[PDB]
């Protein structure tokens, strides 16, 4: 889906699931090959250090007589990714009623022991996850369309900042053009 | 669910003949804290409880011969065995300590073939 | 209109503004002075305990005939209320159940939701006696059923006698509420404690029973989806205890 | 219903020991019985995973560790410092605070 | 590395200071066929690799042409290059000890991977010097400051 | 509360950057090694031209510092006594 | 004189009147503004952690070395902190070791209490590495040796280097208590958090060592018991987390 | 610690013969909340892994003949066996639910007795 | 007993001894072997020059029902060392009843020609000795153990300073670690 369009719209498929999960994915920004490319994450690649937070807003992009239930869950730092809609459930989440919103807009903390945060360093099971799991399904009425697509966008906070600029890693060309 | 793959899934040799046998996991069972694999060894003897052969997937037990010595790492393993004895023909499991679901290998049965 | 509620820093619940049913009239409240007989101090722990416990959802099919939990061993593993109720020798709580349904324009049916104090219930053999296996489990809904039910240590579950004798007409006697799929869509219930004691023992007694009964049942055509989610939120409401000690019973 | 194939151990070390459970961890602990064929069934302990609990038999604190995770539902034990004496027949039974129920098979541990 | 001056930093267990660190850098022509004769000046670029940072692997590398690496460029015969680096840490101080593990599970090694990290620092002649070989020699002068 | 300052304007398009590496002899033959030359474009350098390439629209004044390094060349007749090198630079 | 002290409604410990080490001139407080770098709020668990967790008695016999805890994990399994350990990510407290003896008139000796900030230990084998499981046990004490220990991942748990390599005379330089049995009986030392960062995660960071070593060793004559109890009651100060999550570890 | 005797340690006995065998507990394994005796009563066959006999020191089993059956309450128990056949000739297990270390009886060891 | 514990506590045996000798050193910060080691003269070996007081405290690590004597004799620094327990009270001492009190604070005086003293150069019978004698010997009731244990303290005071910074002499080893 990478060399395609279908790398930017997360499948919500109609019919009989109720318990299994929509996506998930590590949250740290500009590091993740989730984050790494959005505008934050490769401003983010600039600079070695990093602090603050990051502003997650997901689009529910089906039509207006369908009506379900998404549970968007999150993990903290040292905490495990839940496995079922149970587990999700006792941790930190949102019930994002897709009949009522069209966007869940959803913030995540800064937590970490020291002030800053190197980019390129990586910490397993220090990170934090964002999941999501089906709650109710997707209902629709005779006429409306059974699968749907869910987009996301994720931005920076006002209390961001970056340090220790230096050269991004994407770039690899070393030797002058012609 | 992490399932352990064991090829071949049974083989028949002699006496004196160096033989292996890959377990290949679904997930690599190697963590970067310690990087030391989640992988374990047993022998059942015929008609017998099993007993270990290789934890940590590198350091052997004792009463245990350097006929038994794991090797390998992150996702593919085999238990090398260099001189085979009277002592070998048995099935052999291996199993992983990574995901909480402990399932173990298919199960090689190391054959016994004779005159 | 869409206004959210989040009780503890784990939970958030979203709904719109619709109608509330106050127990028999009183909000839940801390015990006073003359109230109680105990010897000693209750020491709530509101600081952890309220929250949303959110149980799984159950799917209203077409064929469905009314599900029940008994209270409060319907959160027996539910985090922290659930170790309350092992480390602890008696309790006193509240509750504010909410019920709600996902169901489209094109769906119809009709729900009714009672809170029934000290349901009872007799056996599905008579001259036998129930079991606690039969009663509830911990933490999913029993159903009720059609037919009659023939076993020897169970409950008579068949669906118009619910479960106590009675008619299932007159179950509006109890704090209620229906959830009609036209114009409801939600229904939210605050019961109170009541008993005939201060406190009791929150692992014999059964303080009350949350019964969910379709009276119309649930049509659709071939394009819909052939349920209706109903879930269900306990936030429990000024949950307080006594005798501090281990775990003696489970 | 299952347990670990015979394994050969050696003296002075640790032996993982594995227990296969198709119905659900809940409400009821899983047990472990040492089998001597001189004399008669021993307890080890009991994990009791619907509450989470962990407990052990004098005798054996400090020898046995009983573990059970969620998602592979497979209950362990685990021994260490084995001599001669721990040679045995090792069970695991399921309690649902009704009964012992039944127990199994199970690897005969052989320290040599 | 340096036992006299560790013992000194080791009275301590949270330290917090400025580096001031100059180097010492004195050349010499290399005996034997195809001498220097006419050199005509050596100049040596410095690099500090801040943590974390372009290292290279060996002379004519990308990592001195980065930008991110704060480099000197220094000519013989006149005084000595100086830098300055400031407190470099996540933490808000150095720990000359750490009773403690670089992973969460206890794993790895028993303070080594610590944020005490402060950088390298990378010397070689910018020159492209073909006849002769020049041998220098670079002291380094660490000091805290603050 | 931190800082921006590093990631201002400034700070982040005003390093110094090695663009131009090239060399240049002091004897006849071809008339072409005898000089240097750099028509100044921010596009032959990927880096930089990454950095400028966030932006549209840019104005700045330009800081531009020659770091001219000579050598002896091998072969006979040799430099020997040679006084001091002098070297013209034209915008 | 001979007053109380109870700490949470499930303490009581008696104690004479007496003196106090205060850390390093600091009493435990809680974390202000400016302060932190995490992206979130504490929520102090002051309701229930604040108690007297009096661990077990050793026994000073007559030729004892030396006895020393690391902390935190000398509270891993003592009670709720022990959970707070387990169910967070963050943590940051104080504590106030109380040590206290129980001898006669007619014995005699003489032991040093340290409170050491970040006491890495050296191993007993050169060009090796310790292990987790020799540096300390989880509730018990570690004993010190009169002569050299020789194992291959051990502690070089010889008593006059205290295992730090130093003189042992001069620990003196940390928060410390003489307990002279001629004079004084009991030890109190109220130890602040000292860290780089102001909160640590709990499971890999040792914060201190409390080290307890007999600089006179104990005497008696043939009438008495043979021993003195030893008992350390440590009560945690201004404890606060973050991370809410599940027992990712142990 | 409750400990549970068993006496006769063993006894052989012929075809056809009622057998009995008692099990005394040191503490009643008998409770006042429902009146149940926490007992169990456990066939060890030679050379095989136990089965279940009558558990509540009351009620049988699937596939367990009326040669089996639990008999007592308090602290004293027996395990009537009305007409012998040959597969009693084996171990048999008392235990009790009641202490938490659940410790089992000495083991009587029914003997078979040919001509 | 400097491989031990032993090299840390001074015996006091009790019996019929009432005329001879404890302790007694050449008090001498950060020379002698007895005070070289301890933070006072570890920190004066890092300096050519030091000047101040010197404080000694001596505990007595006995039973509370133990009951003698001690003379505690200073001599100054150009005078030779008591060598019997009546040329030690004609000289500047005190009585320690150890019945009375367990601590014996000795605070030593500062007597120089010149401004600072050079540390590391040593001057033989310019320093001065502090010197312990028995007076009564050590009276203990049946039940009580006859021999005991004292333990010295030394450290600085107010008016201590240092000068001339330098390198230790403890640290031998040069050339650096790996």
């Amino acid at each position: 889906n990478i060399n395609s369009m279908e790398a930017y719209r997360i499948p919500v498929t109609g019919g009989d699931q109720l318990h299994t999960q929509v996506f998930g994915f590590q949250m740290q920004p500009g590091l993740n090959s989730v984050f790494k490319r959005t505008l934050l994450g490769e401003i983010l690649n600039y600079y070695a250090h990093w602090s603050g937070s990051v502003k997650l807003t997901f689009v529910f992009c089906g039509s207006a007589m369908a009506t379900g239930k998404f549970l968007l869950a999150y993990s903290p730092p040292g905490a495990s990714p839940p496995q079922n809609r149970k587990q999700a459930m006792l941790g930190t989440h949102v019930i994002w009623d897709v009949g009522l919103q069209s966007s869940c807009v959803l913030c995540i903390p800064w937590i970490s022991q020291t002030h800053y945060r190197l980019v390129q360093q990586d910490e397993y099971t220090s990170a934090g996850y964002v999941t999501c799991w089906y709650q109710t399904g997707l209902i629709v009425p005779p006429g409306a369309p059974p699968s749907c697509t869910i987009l996301c966008f994720a931005s920076a906070c006002n209390d961001f900042s970056v340090r220790n600029l230096r050269d991004t890693p994407f770039i690899e060309q070393t030797q002058l053009l012609q | 669910d992490i399932v352990m793959s064991q090829s071949p899934s049974s083989l028949a040799v002699s006496v004196w003949e160096k033989v292996t046998m890959s377990c290949k996991s679904s997930q690599s069972l190697l963590y970067s804290n310690t990087q030391k694999n989640y992988l374990a060894w047993y022998q059942q003897k015929p008609g017998q409880s099993p007993k270990l052969l290789i934890y940590w997937a590198s350091t052997r037990e004792s009463g245990v011969p350097d006929r038994f010595t794991g090797s390998g790492s992150g996702t593919d393993f085999t238990l090398t065995i260099s001189s085979v004895k009277a002592e070998d023909l048995a099935v052999y499991y291996c199993q992983q300590y990574y995901s909480y679901p402990l399932t173990f290998g298919a199960g090689t049965k190391l054959e016994l073939k004779r005159a | 209109r869409v206004r959210s509620i989040t009780l503890g820093n784990s939970t958030i619940t979203t709904q719109e503004c619709a109608n509330v049913v106050v127990g028999y009239g009183v909000w839940p409240s801390y015990l006073q002075d003359n109230e109680a007989t105990a010897e000693d101090q209750p020491t709530q722990p509101d600081v952890a305990t309220c929250r949303f416990y959110t149980l799984d959802s159950i799917q209203w099919q077409k064929e469905s005939d009314g599900w029940w939990w008994k209270f409060p061993e319907a959160l027996k593993n539910m985090g922290l209320f659930g170790q309350n109720m092992e480390y602890h020798y008696l309790g006193r709580s509240g509750y504010t159940i909410h019920v709600q349904c996902n169901a489209s324009k094109f769906h119809q049916g009709c729900l009714l939701v009672v809170c029934v104090p000290e349901a009872e219930m007799g056996c599905s053999d008579v001259e036998r006696e129930v079991v606690a296996a039969s009663l509830s489990s911990e933490d999913t809904a029993k159903s009720f059923s059609r037919t009659e039910s023939n076993g020897q240590h169970t409950v008579q579950t068949v669906v118009y006698n619910a479960g106590m004798g009675v008619g299932v007409g007159n179950l509006t006697i109890f704090p209620h509420q229906w959830i009609n799929l036209r114009t409801n869509n939600s229904a939210t219930i605050v019961m109170p404690y009541i008993n005939s004691v201060p406190m009791d023992n929150m692992f014999r007694h059964y303080n009350f029973t949350l019964m969910i009964i379709p009276f119309a049942k649930l049509e659709y055509t071939e394009q819909a989806s052939n349920y209706v989610p109903i879930t269900v939120t306990v936030a429990p409401m000024c949950a307080e205890y006594n005798g501090l000690r281990l775990a003696s019973h489970q | 219903l299952q347990q670990s194939g015979a394994e050969l151990a050696r003296p002075w070390a640790s032996v993982k020991i594995s227990c296969q459970a198709f119905y659900t961890f809940n409400s009821y602990g899983m047990q472990w019985v040492k089998q001597r064929p001189g004399q008669g069934l021993e307890w080890i302990g009991t994990i009791y995973p619907g509450n989470g609990q962990t407990s052990y038999n004098q005798r054996f604190k400090g020898k046995a560790t009983l573990t059970a995770d969620k998602s592979p539902s497979t209950a362990y034990m685990q021994l260490i410092s084995l001599t001669s004496e721990d040679s045995a027949g090792c069970f695991c039974a399921v309690v649902p605070t009704v009964d012992f129920d039944y127990w199994g098979q199970g690897t005969l541990v052989t320290v040599s | 590395q340096m036992v006299q001056l560790r013992r000194k930093f080791e009275l301590f267990t949270y330290l917090r200071f400025d580096m001031e660190i100059t180097f010492v850098i004195t050349s010499t022509q290399d005996p034997g066929t195809q001498l220097a004769q006419d050199m005509p000046v050596l100049t040596h670029q410095i690099m500090y690799i801040p943590p974390g940072g372009p290292v290279p692997n060996s002379a004519t590398d990308f990592a001195w042409q980065s930008s991110t690496n704060p480099s000197i460029f220094w000519t013989e015969g006149c005084a000595p290059a100086r830098m300055s680096v400031p407190f470099i840490s996540i933490g808000n101080a150095y720990s000359n000890f750490y009773d403690g593990w670089s992973h969460f599970t206890q794993e790895g090694v028993y303070g080594f991977n610590s944020l005490n990290n402060m950088g390298h620092i990378y010397v070689r002649h910018v020159n492209e010097q073909s006849l002769g070989v020049s041998t220098s020699t670079l002291r380094v002068y660490f000091k805290p400051k603050h | 509360y931190h800082s921006r300052t590093e990631s201002s304007i400034e700070n982040f398009l005003c390093r110094a950057a090695c663009v131009y590496i090239a060399t240049y002899k002091s004897a006849g033959g071809t008339p072409t090694e005898r000089y240097a030359s750099w028509r100044i474009n921010t596009r032959q350098m990927v880096q930089l031209r990454r950095k400028f390439e966030l932006f549209t629209y840019l104005r700045f004044d330009m800081e531009i510092t020659f770091v001219i390094t000579s050598t002896q060349d091998p072969g006979t007749q040799l430099a020997q006594d040679m006084p001091v090198l002098t070297h013209q630079i034209m915008y």
